[PDB]
């Protein structure tokens, strides 16, 4: 069966720098894109963006562009997000979905394909700044 | 590992949540999947329906020869169930043959509903395409997702490609 | 509660076309086998990706 | 960037009653990209409806959606004690693909 | 204009339906039946040396 | 009540003698007779009366 | 409409009289029609002899057990009731899953020997024909009756052709 | 008479005796002869094993019913033995025509498993190769044994000849 698990809390001052890790297992990691979602306390769900592990292409959003990183080692089976230059609004709990099709386009800023959504949203981490 | 594809006479897909058969693809653009609706619908109206031809139809009303609650004399209750236990034998051998044989039919079809749509796409590429030997057949002209939906939907009109082809697979 | 057929224990309503409760029987019971369980494939023959 | 708009209110319901939600969008888009999610405090959020008409697996028949075009809802045909949480609304249309602003539900 | 030489089975324009594992109305181009509901109202007695026993 | 005390009209079944029906149901441990006795071809008797219908 | 001469996989032919199995063909002098002899009479021998397998050759006389004019005591009726009813109750059952699995295996045979002489054409030909996916071959030469008759014949020697096709067949 | 290697579709071979199924093969260095040692036990497996699965295996313990040193009524003799050749009539139609589907089965099954081989070494050979319609292919390079083991063995890289062998089959 399907599991995502990541790493636990942590604690970071301004100015530095994070990385979450989120690992899977249960299936072909190569395959379906990872979303990357936070959730400022009680704000809504931001969409942060996905990679597609087999090529390591990646698709972010305007307001984290120049800011956020991704990464992908088929090796382990680890998707990585890496944050730099904290600020105090950047305490969240953020979380990591796969996707539920089996598809892609060497490039997730411009896939068209139909019905999918994130599945199996792991557990989340809480950084605090 | 990295990449690769590979159909039947390899193994079995298990990210095929929706359909029985189906095709895979890879291009300049990106994979891809989806399934087959016309055959795999044929499929299952055949094979899930069995359950209800092996019910009997010609319903008989039973009663009781013997007493559940008072004896039975001696000579005549031997041969009231001694044809008992000779037909519960009759039934139980009919039971176990029988459905074997509607099993082993099942396996044997469905493996062959198969081979007859690998053996339709490779009539519908024509001198185009050659096997790999591992259920694909790889293409020798760059064709994009227009033209995969076309080999699905069967309107891949192969005589406007050939051209371009035959200078790929035979090498100028 | 309705049924068309009863046994010393209770009563026998099923789709099922064998049944393994009891051989003595009264009305329109379905017919006894001597098994515990007797499956019947509705799939395909299942094999699994490599690792 | 295509925003979503969800309809306002905590919406304060009755138990065994049928509640509504709508999702609007600024422009259309095919009513395929469109799913629906449910979360509860302290856990991951929950993927309810694909595409907008259909059910996730494993998912209560209770819940139902449709809509196409500019207007997108989604059914709870009873209220149950056990599915009070918040519902969001997520659109595939175009990168980048963006979250409603969420709607809350509470007990009368 | 091209040459060819094609392959196929003869058909009918109406056949009969008969009943297989897979499926209860298959059509078939031809068929036969198997049980008997005929006999003979007399008492066919060739080559028996019988009695009628009679009153 | 026993079904052959219907036919012989035993106290125990005094209550139904008469009457229609269409799934008769006996229970275990039945009255048939109250002063000692025996009858003749008795299953074949008890056979019969199961059948009818009244 | 007007023209094609589709084979199977599209459609059984109605104008078929004097067989099972045959060929239809069209070429530059007209269009024509000849059936198979040979595997036609192999499929109708097997078939049509499934009657008296069926039939039962193992005969045992039988007696009466019961008067049809005068009674018999209940205890032993039911008896003997009850042995008949459960007897007859297997018959019916057999009989029905029987046939059933004679029908189903004649419809697979019968279908697999028109698979069987296509590719028996198919490789006959060899490099001078492609199939055009209806169920029938484009011949690349231009070749009379008596290179028709010879392709149903089996005595087509594709070697003396091979020339002057591969020119047509790969456009020079 | 001299030569010929016809394979199947002619013919079984008659000094095959260390396997179900094999290869031969004919070049500049010799003749020769192997088996398939892979295909020949599968099959050997699945077959000689069908005798165990006819073996009734729910034993229930019968007794006698009637003295074989004195004498019946006859009255409940015609019934107790009435019942007997009525019984005995089930199974030994239930024993013929059981045993037939599985003659039938072995027979179909078994022929089936060989033309899955013959289709695996046609698409191993790729465009190097031509059937001839006797069960076997021309290769149209000058391989030795140490090819003749690949192509059995499943290591043939086809890759490497593919350019000295469309110079021979399109005769440049
Ligand atoms: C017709 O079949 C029935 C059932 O197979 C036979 O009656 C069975 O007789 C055996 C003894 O031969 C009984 O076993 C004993 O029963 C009680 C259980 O409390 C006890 O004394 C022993 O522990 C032992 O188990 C068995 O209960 C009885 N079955 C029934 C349902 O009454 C019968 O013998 C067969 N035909 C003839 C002519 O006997
Ligand atoms: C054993 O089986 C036979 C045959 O199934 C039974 O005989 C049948 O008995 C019923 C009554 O229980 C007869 O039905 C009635 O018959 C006459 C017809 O004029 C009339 O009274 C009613 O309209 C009704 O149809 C039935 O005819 C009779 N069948 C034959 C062939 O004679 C028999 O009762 C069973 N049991 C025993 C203990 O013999
Ligand atoms: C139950 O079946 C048995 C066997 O089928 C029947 O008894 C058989 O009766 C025949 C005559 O109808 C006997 O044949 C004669 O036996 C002796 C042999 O020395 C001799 O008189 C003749 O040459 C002739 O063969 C046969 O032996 C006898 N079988 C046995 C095993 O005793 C029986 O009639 C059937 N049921 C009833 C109710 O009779
Ligand atoms: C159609 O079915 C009938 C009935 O099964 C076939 O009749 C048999 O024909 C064969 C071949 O000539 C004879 O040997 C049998 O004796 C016939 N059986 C009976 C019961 O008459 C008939 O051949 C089938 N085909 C056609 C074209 O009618
Ligand atoms: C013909 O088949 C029989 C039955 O399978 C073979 O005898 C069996 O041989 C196996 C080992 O190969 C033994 O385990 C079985 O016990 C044998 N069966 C019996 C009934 O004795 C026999 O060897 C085969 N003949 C040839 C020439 O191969
Ligand atoms: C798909 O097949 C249908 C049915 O024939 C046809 O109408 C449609 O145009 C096809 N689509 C494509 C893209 O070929
Ligand atoms: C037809 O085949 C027969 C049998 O082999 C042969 O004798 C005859 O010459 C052939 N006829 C033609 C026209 O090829
Ligand atoms: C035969 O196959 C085995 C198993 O793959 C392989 O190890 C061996 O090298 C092969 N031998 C030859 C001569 O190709």
């Amino acid at each position: 069966q399907v599991q995502l698990v990541q790493s636990g809390a942590e604690v970071k001052k301004p100015g530095a720098s994070v990385k979450v890790s989120c690992k899977a297992s249960g299936y072909i990691f190569i395959d379906y894109y990872i979303h990357w979602v936070r959730q400022a306390p009680g704000q809504g769900l931001e969409w942060m963006g996905w990679i597609n592990p087999n090529r390591g292409g990646t698709d972010y959003a305007q307001k984290f562009q120049g800011r956020v990183t991704m990464t992908s080692d088929t090796s382990i089976g680890t998707a990585f997000l890496e944050l730099t230059r904290l600020k105090s609004d950047d305490t969240a709990v953020y979380y990591c979905a796969r996707d539920r099709i089996w598809g892609g386009n060497w490039n997730p800023q411009k896939d068209d394909y139909g019905d999918r959504g994130g599945d199996y949203w792991g557990q989340g981490t809480l950084v605090t700044v | 590992l990295f990449g690769a594809i590979a159909g039947f006479l390899e193994n079995g897909w298990e990210g095929m949540v929706d359909g029985w058969y189906g095709f895979r693809h890879q291009n300049a653009q990106g994979t891809g999947q989806a399934a087959d609706y016309k055959s795999t619908q044929a499929a299952i109206d055949q094979i899930t329906g069995k359950l209800n031809r092996l019910v009997e139809k010609t319903n008989t009303e039973f009663e009781s020869i013997e007493s559940e609650f008072s004896e039975i004399e001696h000579q005549i209750g031997n041969v009231i169930n001694w044809t008992k236990d000779s037909i519960t034998d009759i039934w139980t051998y009919q039971a176990e043959l029988l459905v074997a044989m509607e099993n082993q039919h099942t396996i044997d079809m469905a493996d062959s509903e198969m081979l007859n749509l690998y053996e339709r796409v490779r009539k519908q590429l024509r001198q185009n395409a050659e096997e790999d030997g591992k259920g694909c057949f790889e293409i020798y002209h760059a064709c994009d997702d227009s033209c995969m939906e076309s080999i699905r939907n069967n309107t891949y009109d192969h005589s406007q490609y050939r051209e371009e082809a035959l200078l790929n697979r035979l090498n100028i | 509660c309705e049924s068309k057929c009863f046994w010393r224990g209770g009563s026998i309503n099923t789709r099922l076309p064998f049944q393994n409760l009891s051989p003595r029987t009264v009305g329109q019971c379905p017919k006894y086998v001597n098994r515990r369980s007797l499956m019947l494939a509705t799939g395909m023959r299942n094999v699994p990706e490599l690792i | 960037e295509i925003v979503l708009t969800q309809s306002p209110g905590t919406l304060s319901l009755s138990p065994g009653e049928r509640a509504t939600l709508s999702c609007r969008a600024s422009q259309s888009f095919s009513s395929t990209y469109l799913a629906w999610y449910q979360h509860k405090p302290g856990q991951a959020p929950r993927l309810l409806i694909y595409g907008s008409s259909r059910r996730a697996t494993g998912i209560p028949d209770r819940f139902s959606g449709s809509g196409s075009g500019t207007d997108f809802t989604l059914t709870i045909s009873r209220l149950e004690p056990e599915d009070f949480a918040v519902y969001y609304c997520q659109q595939f249309g175009s990168s980048p693909r963006t979250f409603g602003q969420g709607t809350k539900l509470e007990v009368k | 204009g091209l040459d060819k030489i094609c392959l196929g089975h003869h058909a009918v324009a109406n056949g009969t339906i008969v009943k297989t594992l897979t499926n209860e109305q298959e059509e078939v181009t031809n068929a036969t039946e198997t049980v008997e509901s005929t006999g003979i109202n007399r008492l066919c007695m060739k080559g028996r040396k019988h009695k009628d026993l009679g009153n | 009540c026993h079904p052959i005390g219907m036919l012989i009209g035993t106290p125990a079944c005094d209550l139904h003698l008469t009457g229609m029906w269409d799934t008769l149901i006996e229970r275990e441990n039945a009255i048939a007779y109250c002063y000692p006795g025996a009858t003749v071809n008795v299953e074949a008797l008890r056979q019969k009366i199961m059948e009818s219908g009244g």
